[PDB]
């Protein structure tokens, strides 16, 4: 495979986005760790799929919304920002106030 | 000019009676005072104050009052106050704590706290800083746990053993010269500073004694290697000679005393008493009254802190696991049911907000969690200011006395005790600078930033692939403070005066600082900071009522606490 | 009531910063032909040569804004800005090299900064 640094720790954001989906889909409210993975994971699954970095800045706003997490959570997090493989190579996503 | 207090916060830190939230608990604390002059606040960037010829002055050498960091505008939360300041180090040092910048051009910049060529900066605006939280119950039985007790905010672990050996593994114990050797040559590659314990056993001085001249940092009398009246004796006899704590875990069985004998044999010597509240070791059900004498030190280990409602559920197989006992021992399981108690650990929270206990410590991987000494601080706190209500003390909604109460658990008492509060424990001109940086949001929690001797050695910091530092995945991970040679400069070996005056380091070849223990045995409860309360402290033997003054000391188990579920993802 | 992790509760009033100095009102003008953005430490006189304004009116003084703000001056924009007083030990050294020294060499300042250009030594 010729794993690179960061792609063997980025496998752990996708790992924690799984087990916080699963969390999820069984009716807990997310935590902290558990919303900022999700988020974190969408981005890069998306650069993954060829979405534009503008796209995934405004996406990123839309994957959890406050009913989907514990009290606090929204104000916790000011950003997540998160750099993938894009069709044109790495670049960064920062999604601003991810969670309203 | 004028700014509202709001955008003045959020650009520079709060300011005089600004209060901040700590973490999702309900403890506020309130900027008491503010050493900056408003306008001439430091700051570091593109276009901003700390630039040559502006806050950076531009014509002194590092000698002539420069630093070599500067962290601008902390909210320190301490013993000595809860204030705003700039802190400058210098030397690997706490030089100033006041405001820096350039006298050139600014008002009331502190004399010896110049930004100049030489100067580093850690921008502090809007973090809370605190003192490395001081362990000195820590077992070594797991290399894994260094990084774990730094995630948390620990900067010094005081303890013993030699990895997961039986021995190391009940009691915090590195026994004898040749293994005190060894440990102190393997803490070289520690990136933290330590002190190591001899076993405080024996009948006859010498066989004590010579681990003291090896290297060892203090002794811990434990029951397990029975904690009699002769070895307890024999161990303060060496201890008041040589200048070092004593560490106590008494005979829980009363096997050769109750706790009447215990003292007796100490005989109004100097001694800390760990887990006092019981659970995690010593005479049952009832040696929580050492915490009302005036020659004990009393610390808590962590596990108990604070009662919740799986506190006791969880005791029972720990201490079989910790002890080595057999669930197929009745009398070992009648031992382990001895120590386990709703009543003493329900009066342990409220020893703690009374002052009666005064310090905090893990007890890590022998029944206590490596990274939860500062965490469950804060929510044994929080958990008293709600069912006690805020202190009497205070004034104005702030939890001030009470954080001042609880902040010197974990940091300057635990010093105090170990002999090593000249060199650390607090955040204080003169004093090694080991420093935590929180995010209010985290504060207690997970630490941002960890400072070594003056270096950053731990920080929670994204992908380093990526184009700036942020990025996810956020972890902590060592800095360069922990790599090469640097490891021996922002670290402390604390030793005793007779292994330092012998040229033990030299012998072995250390290359880390060589801290001095001293002043320990002419201290007593009286020198814990906000926690120096004497009291006839009654334990019925029948049902384990603890008394203070004549009143039962209860409270309820909580189902939840903040510091939690919001913030781990395991 | 909600919580929000390590929120602030503020005191109530207003941070008045640069108290009890002097402050001096004058007018700026960027002649040249790029962005100008000056920041609230710089002594104010030796700002870039092609800022047009009374460059005595700038000496031993700085922008009266908070500490780490600028004021931006887009090509061709003139406008007035507020200074206030250095302070400490009032000297000043290297950035333009106009001053390398006390502030009160009015006179010095202003005759270096003629001679390499800085604009309007009156
Ligand atoms: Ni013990
Ligand atoms: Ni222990």
């Amino acid at each position: 495979m010729h794993l690179n640094p960061a792609e063997k720790e980025k496998l752990q954001i996708f790992l924690a986005s799984e087990l916080l989906l699963r969390r999820k889909a069984r009716g807990l409210k997310l935590n902290y760790p558990e919303a900022v993975a999700i988020i974190t994971s969408f981005i890069m699954e998306g650069a993954r799929d060829g979405k534009t970095v503008a796209m995934l800045m405004e996406e990123g706003k839309h994957v959890l919304t406050r009913d989907d997490v514990m009290e606090g959570v929204p104000e916790m997090i000011d950003d997540i920002q998160a750099e993938a493989t894009f069709p044109d190579g790495t670049k960064l996503v920062t999604v601003h106030n991810p969670i309203s | 000019m004028k700014i509202n207090r709001q955008q003045y916060a959020e650009s520079y830190g709060p300011t005089v009676g600004d209060e901040v939230r700590l973490a999702d608990t309900d403890l506020w604390i309130e900027v008491e005072k503010d050493y900056t002059t408003y306008g001439d606040e430091v700051n570091f960037g593109g276009g901003k104050v700390l630039r040559e010829g502006m806050g950076e002055n531009g014509t002194y050498t590092r000698t002539e009052n420069v630093l070599d960091l500067l962290l601008t505008n902390a909210l320190i939360l301490d013993y000595t106050g809860i204030y705003k300041a700039d802190i400058g180090v210098k030397d690997g040092y706490i030089v100033g704590i006041g405001k820096g910048g350039n006298p050139d051009i600014m008002d009331g910049v502190t004399p010896n706290m110049i930004v100049g060529t030489a100067t580093e900066v850690i921008a502090a605006e809007g973090k809370i800083v605190t003192a490395g939280g001081i362990d000195t119950h820590v077992h070594f039985i797991n290399p894994d746990q260094v990084d774990v007790a730094l995630a948390n905010g620990i900067t010094t672990l005081f303890g013993g053993g030699t990895g997961p050996a039986e021995g190391s593994k009940a009691t915090t114990v590195t026994p004898g010269p040749w293994n005190i050797e060894k440990m102190l040559k393997s803490t070289e590659g520690l990136p933290i500073n330590v002190g190591i314990l001899g076993k405080g056993h024996g009948s006859s001085i010498a066989p004590i004694m010579e681990q003291i001249d090896a290297g060892a940092a203090g002794l811990k009398i434990h029951e397990d290697w029975g904690a009699t009246p002769a070895s307890i004796d024999r161990s303060l006899t060496v201890a008041d000679e040589a200048d070092v704590q004593v560490a106590i875990h008494s005979d829980t069985l009363n096997e050769a005393g109750f706790l009447e004998d215990t003292l007796r044999a100490i005989n109004g010597r100097v001694i800390h008493s760990f887990h006092v509240e019981g659970a995690g070791g010593g005479h049952a059900p009832d040696i929580m009254a050492m915490a009302g004498h005036p020659n004990v030190l009393p610390s808590s280990t962590n596990p108990t802190r604070p009662f919740t409602v799986n506190t006791i559920d969880e005791h029972l197989d720990m201490l079989m696991v910790c002890h080595h006992l057999k669930q197929n021992i009745p009398e070992d399981v009648a031992f382990a049911d001895s120590r386990i108690r709703p009543e003493t650990i329900a009066a342990e929270d409220i020893l703690h907000d009374l002052g009666i206990i005064s310090m905090m410590s893990t007890d890590a991987l022998a029944m206590g969690r490596a990274g939860e000494m500062v965490l469950r601080t804060w929510q044994t706190a929080d958990k008293m200011k709600k069912q006690r209500g805020p202190l009497a003390e205070e004034k104005n909604g702030s939890d001030n006395f009470r954080l001042k109460r609880y902040v010197s658990k974990y940091t300057i008492n635990p010093a105090i005790a170990q002999g090593i509060a000249h060199e650390v424990g607090s955040i204080e001109e003169g004093k090694f600078a080991d420093l935590v940086l929180w995010e209010p949001k985290f504060f207690g929690v997970k630490a941002d930033r960890v400072i070594k001797g003056g270096i950053i050695a731990y920080a929670q910091i994204g992908d380093p692939s990526a184009s700036i530092p942020t990025p996810q995945p956020v972890m902590g991970r060592r800095m360069y403070g922990t790599v090469g040679d640097l490891i021996h400069d922002t670290n402390i070996t604390f030793m005793s005066k007779s292994s330092i005056q012998q040229g033990v380091p030299a012998k072995l070849g250390l290359k880390r600082r060589i801290g001095t223990v001293k002043n320990c045995r002419n201290i007593g409860k009286k020198d814990m900071k906000w926690n120096d309360v004497t009291t006839d402290i009654d334990i019925n033997p029948e049902t384990y009522e603890v008394k203070v003054d004549g009143e039962v000391l209860t409270c309820e188990p909580v189902k939840e606490l903040p510091m939690a579920q919001r913030y781990f993802l395991f | 009531n909600y919580i929000v992790p390590g929120e602030y509760r503020v005191a109530e009033g207003e941070i008045e910063i640069n108290a009890g100095r002097e402050k001096t009102t004058i007018r700026v003008s960027n002649t040249g032909d790029r962005p100008i953005q000056v920041g609230s430490h710089i002594h104010f006189v030796e700002v870039n040569k092609e800022l047009l304004f009374d460059r005595a009116e700038g000496i031993g003084r700085r922008l009266n804004i908070p500490s780490g703000t600028a004021a931006r001056f887009e090509p061709g924009e003139e406008m007035e800005v507020e200074l206030t007083e250095l302070g400490g030990n009032r000297e000043v050294f290297g950035i333009s090299d106009l001053t390398n020294g006390s502030v009160d060499n009015k006179e010095l300042i202003l005759q270096r900064a003629k001679e390499l250009g800085y604009k309007g030594v009156e």
